[PDB]
């Protein structure tokens, strides 16, 4: 949902208060990738165990 | 209906066309060089002709 996937593009192109929302979309989005990766690894940890 | 540790009233006068420059993280002549309002401004802004 951000204007760009790169952090520097948001901080450089957009203003600070506009970056607070756009950078948060990358944070909230990428945190789900970690939560999904960690969740799958714990699930695979049960299979390998 | 709430208490506060300290309340500071910054008193100054501006023109009518300059009222839009005073805001969180807003640019302008009186905003960027005289009084830049912080992004986490938890205070109040009052105006009167």
């Amino acid at each position: 949902g951000a204007i760009s996937s790169v952090l520097n593009d948001i901080l450089s192109r957009l203003d600070p208060p506009e970056a607070e929302v756009q950078i948060d979309r990358l944070i909230t989005g990428r945190l789900q990738s970690l939560q999904t990766y960690v969740t799958q690894q714990l699930i695979r940890a049960a299979e390998i165990r | 209906d709430l208490c506060f540790t300290n309340v500071y009233a910054d008193s100054f006068v501006i023109r009518g066309d300059e009222v839009r420059q005073i805001a969180p993280g807003q640019t302008g002549k009186i905003a960027d060089y005289n009084y830049k309002l912080p992004d986490d401004f938890t205070g109040c802004v009052i105006a009167w002709n």
